[PDB]
RNA sequence: GCGGAUUUAGCUCAGUUGGGAGAGCGCCAGACUGAAGAUCUGGAGGUCCUGUGUUCGAUCCACAGAAUUCGCACCA
RNA sequence: GCGGAUUUAGCUCAGUUGGGAGAGCGCCAGACUGAAGAUCUGGAGGUCCUGUGUUCGAUCCACAGAAUUCGCACCA
RNA sequence: GCGGAUUUAGCUCAGUUGGGAGAGCGCCAGACUGAAGAUCUGGAGGUCCUGUGUUCGAUCCACAGAAUUCGCACCA
RNA sequence: UCAAACCGGGAGAUAGCUGGUUCUCCCCGAAAGCUAUUUAGGUAGCGCCUCGUGAAUCAUCUCCGGGGGUAGAGCACUGUUUCGGCAAGGGGGUCGACUUCCAACCCGAUGCAAACUGCGAAUACCGGAGAUGUUAUCACGGGAGACACACGGCGGGUGUAACGUCCGUCGUGAAGAGGGAAACAACCCAGACCGCAGCUAAGGUCCCAAAGUCAUGGUUAAGUGGGAAACGAUGUGGGAAGGCCCAGACAGCCAGGAUGUUGGCUUAGAAGCAGCCAUCAUUUAAAGAAAGCGUAAUAGCUCACUGGUCGAGUCGGCCUGCGCGGAAGAUGUACGGGGCUAAACCAUGCACCGAAGCUGCGGCAGCGACGUUAUGCGUUGUUGGGUAGGGGAGCGUUCUGUA
RNA sequence: GCCCCGGUAAACGGCGGCCGUAACUAUAACGGUCCUAAGGUAGCGAAAUUCCUUGUCGGGUAAGUUCCGACCUGCACGAAU
RNA sequence: CAGUGUCUGGUGGGUAGUUUGACUGGGGCGGUCUCCUCCUAAAGAGUAACGGAGGAGCACGAAGGUUGGCUAAUCCUGGCAUCAGGAGGUUAGUGCAAUGGCAUAAGCCAGCUUGACUGCGAGCGUGACGGCGCGAGCAGGUGCGAAAGCAGGUCAUAGUGAUCCGGUGGUCUGAAUGGAAGGGCCAUCGUCAACGGAAAAGGUACUCCGGGGAUAACAGGCUGAUACCGCCCAAGAGUUCAUAUCGACGGCGGUGUUUGGCACCUCGAUGUCGGCUCAUCACAUCCUGGGGCUGAAGUAGGUCCCAAGGGUAUGGCUGUUC
RNA sequence: GGCGGCCGUAGCGCGGUGGUCCCACCUGACCCCAUGCCGAACUCAGAAGUGAAACGCCGUAGCGCCGAUGGUAGUGUGGGGUCUCCCCAUGCGAGAGUAGGAACUGCC
């Protein structure tokens, strides 16, 4: 078969679909950082938390740093464990290393994922 | 005889050529032939030149079928020699109901006499059609 | 050096392909059927090719690609006996 | 009979972008030389095999015919 | 028909590291000689058979075609 | 396979006090001759097979490898 | 007897080379292809045939779930291919513009492909359920033959083509007899124990020849009774379509074909009528500046055109059936013959003749199935053709035993 | 013995392409220029050795693919082959 | 002195034994006899011919792997080398024949790196048969990656060969022990490409023989392009006048006497060529007979039609059929 | 704009209209961090200025692709005649032509 548009952008992953689990997308905006636990067959979002929602707790500083990226990971994962999900794969479409995505993943594990 | 076309050697030239008539107005008259047959360019010229040499009164005489099928012969021994391009040059394929020569003309038929002369030069009983 | 003589495809002998693994019987995760080489994706019964459709079935086994762009090279989604 | 080549100004020949007819020799004249010779220059000299056809126009295409030459063919 | 060789500037020929087109003779001019000759020097002179396919590029490769030549084959 | 010989400037070769790289021929130039020739003189021309080792330093020693030649060995 | 003796022995030399060899009956009953081979007038291994033993219960059209892209068709790659218009390049002719020709591109109309294709069969094919078939399906072992086929049909590839080569599917020739086709390996029907009766198949029903010289209707005349072609055909029959028809026309006969003008040009001359161009108008129901004959050129004579008189359907065109022309040859000419006009041909129909086919009685057998100790009975299936080959029973002969 | 050198042919052999000249034209004849050294000098031809060939001219004959003589580029003449 | 006996090297058909292949519209010459890929093969599979087109008998440490960035041909515009812009699924490129695959790529550029690891199984090649190959696991462990994972060489299908013997890596092995020299197990390399693998040239009109013509060289048969003849249309020629006569281009046919083709038949043998002698048959009539046309005044001819009844017949050179 | 559902007729071209909530463009590079030669990439920060690339809506169907109503060639399979060839029975049915579709649905 031919390579789909999504495959050409390699943003998706067919190898994680052969297993039959969920993902852990990490969206990043020059102002806020988002994270989600989406399941196959469309855009099924089970749990999600924004850095802007971290303010609801007691966030004072900017929400576009590394320490904020780790705070969101603990929130999204904490809500995930409350949902009923245990395992999850990291899906960071287009990004470097040691960045804020790694801090989000390291935070997800800290919760129990 | 499988329809042969290109990717072959260069043979002879078209004994035919003069399309004749003015190509400013497209019509739908004709001279149909009842029956399929292979006509070589050498014959088409005789028939075409016969009517054109008769329709000196006017023009608008056109032909739709051109010779495109190559036919070779092997004049020699046998074992060696598939077929060269000799007298047997391009040959046209005519269908049981195909219009060869159609002259753009309204009921003033002075070409029926012309088509008659040509009808006696090509092998196959042809009929004059007004439509 | 180059290639010439305006020609099309190039020929040789007879094809060396078979129809191993009709599938409705057991089958270890391996190349089901044979025709052309190098291809992956299908990990179970995934007979799907342009046409009236295609199939395979029953056999619980992790993975099991096809031959290549032939008898349903596309990779469908899982399938086992009914109750392995 | 068959097949191939050849058929341009007197002679020997060139000449296919189809659209100029040309060269050498020869002939005549000029120049030169005492002069004649040679050489240089100039001029004249063509149904460019014949007919028909093909194109706007053909030596230069097609078809037919004729002649020359060669190979071949048939001999109470 | 088969097989082989050959097909470069007017003539005769060289020219395979595929990337310069060249030699002899001839022709024209110069040098020289009283001069002509010879010799020496210089210049001009090439669809390097044709087409196509090759490589970045081919006279120099492949394929197809044509011509020349030789052997063979055919020949009431 | 084995042993012997050989492996210097384009060619043919000398060169073991280990400490200069050289000769003939050839090539270029000079001198000479009218000139060309010959002879004479001058110049250019060397990873002195390759690597490593040995010495203060090696073409000139040791070791290893390569090439040439030769004898021998092998060859259903 | 010699480009080289005879005899016997080794010898029953060897050969991938040729040929072949003696009783009866019963059951079943091939391959001429694939791979390798100094291999292709050879073998080995398989496919295929047969026999023996073992095991134990299942095989198959149609529907459903699938694989294919060949036919056909078409154009989106690709390689070809008609015309018009526009722009750019090159060459030639007269002027730095225009005209002509050639090649490439774009747009609207024109054409193609065995190694093209957006499409796409039928159809062949894998597997699974619903018939048929049963110790089959299958496993092991013994013995094979065999690797020069051919023909018809369908689909082919090559070739001008072939009682052509070379493939594929299938049915046959080979073991298809019987019947028809005049005679005839593969064309049609059809496939056999013996004897007997009956009915049919093919074909046939005037006679030879068994059966109607049958029924209704129509056509052909040629004896066509069919090589016989491309081609031709008012020989003749049938069917359909257009137009013209009782304002009597279309053809006879009478009388009539002019005026400018001998149209012009040209030409020795051309004055309707050599040729070159035109082909108008004046006077009427009607006459072309003239369709032919004719003159040296005129003249003269007809025609076209119209009236009088003479008096009914005609004319143009399309299609079909059968016959005819085209068809020239070898010791006497024909459908099997006689012969026939229907005992031809076409559209229908009725009644019969006609096989070892189908039905039926009796009889022999064999094989297999069921039950059985049984190859004894009962019942059941096929029914029972066979070259090569496999399996099995038997009669007769010689001599030697016991009774 | 061989490599190497040399004597020996009473062993196998070779003898082209071009230019000028000349001729009414084509050829042969002579010299050279080039390639590979030479390019056939002294002698000999369509000959039982020449295909094309009844080669060309001619004698001879009414007529001779015969013969004789000449020319001769002699498909593959030549000195004790 | 050598002779003679023995041995060694060289020369050595003088003599002897053999080989000198197969395929092959006969044989020979030419061309082939391993292997890969399209058509042919007629939509599964398999399938032939000196069947049509074309190649492999190697090359490569990178033309391998991964990652980052990037995307091509070709055309247009501003300056054919280069630079800037636009159009552009892709016709580029990807080692090698061809098809197939691919572009935020399996292509280009750059950097980095280097899995071509060891051991052992299951499966794949109708219908059994080895080496070899490939797809897919497991056990342990190399390389790269975060990891899944990816390698058993180069995207896939050509680049290859036995036994014997020799040379190369642990062990086993000969009255009794030590030394040396041997034999063997497993594996790699070296040759048979007439490539499922013999070491070997020529003459035969001096010939001999076995057999045969499933593979040719005649006659027959089919075909008929060639050959012979006819017909249709008829340009044109013939002073004028197509058709007295001649008659192109093109088209359609008959014959089968020629030649070519195929090779279906014969191939278990029917004495050659020419001539001569003698018998019968046929016609595409060269006349005689009766006619048509004419470029037919007459005469003499030219051409054509019906017709074969008869007559159609001979000589000189040459064996010769022109 | 946020937040769902169904979840390949949404390829590829083209037209009108609206939002200063949301969102990229944009702007600025102090620093984390980063470019073999270039904060362009990469990463961080602020919001001056638009909607021009997006997006919300909505209008053409060109061309691609997926369905539907009308029909002849073409083509299996089994008997008929006929010089070849054609015909009948039975299962289906090219391309051209007329139309359909340019998202759907709930909540703030």
């Amino acid at each position: 078969k031919k390579s789909a548009r999504i495959r050409r952008a390699t943003r998706a992953r067919r190898k994680l679909q052969e297993l039959g689990a969920t993902r852990l997308v990490v969206h990043r905006t020059p102002r806020h950082i988002y994270a989600q636990v989406i399941a196959p067959n469309g855009s099924e979002v089970l749990v999600a938390a924004s850095t802007v929602e971290k303010a609801i707790a007691e966030q004072l500083k900017y929400t576009g740093n590394k320490d904020a990226a780790a705070a969101v990971g603990k929130a999204v994962a904490e809500r995930a464990l409350e949902k009923g999900i245990k395992d999850v794969s990291f899906d960071r479409s287009g990004f470097q290393y040691h960045g804020r995505v790694q801090a989000l993943a390291d935070a997800a594990r800290e919760a129990g994922l | 005889q499988p329809k042969r076309t290109k990717f072959r050697k260069m043979h002879k030239g078209r004994n035919r050529g003069l399309a004749q008539g003015t190509d400013v107005s497209f019509g739908s008259f004709g001279l149909k032939a009842v029956g399929r047959g292979r006509l070589t360019a050498r014959q088409i010229e005789a028939a075409r030149r016969a009517m054109t040499r008769a329709v000196k009164r006017q023009g608008k005489i056109w032909i739709r079928v051109f010779p495109d099928k190559p036919i070779t012969e092997k004049p020699l021994a046998v074992r060696m020699g598939k077929g060269k391009g000799n007298v047997e040059y391009w040959v046209a394929l005519i269908q049981p109901g195909k219009v060869l020569y159609e002259m753009d003309g309204v009921p003033e038929e002075l070409a029926r006499e012309a088509f008659k002369l040509a009808a006696a030069k090509l092998p196959i009983k042809t009929t004059f059609v007004t439509k | 050096a180059h290639k010439k003589a305006g020609g099309s495809t190039r020929n040789g002998r007879d094809s060396e392909a078979k129809r191993l693994g009709v599938k409705r019987f057991g089958g270890e995760s391996v190349l089901a059927g044979s025709i052309i080489v190098r291809q992956r994706g299908t990990k179970f019964h995934a007979g799907a090719n342009v046409g009236c459709g295609r199939d395979h079935t029953l056999f619980a086994k992790a993975d099991g690609k096809v031959k290549f762009e032939v008898k349903g090279p596309k990779n469908r989604k899982f399938i086992s006996i009914e109750a392995e």
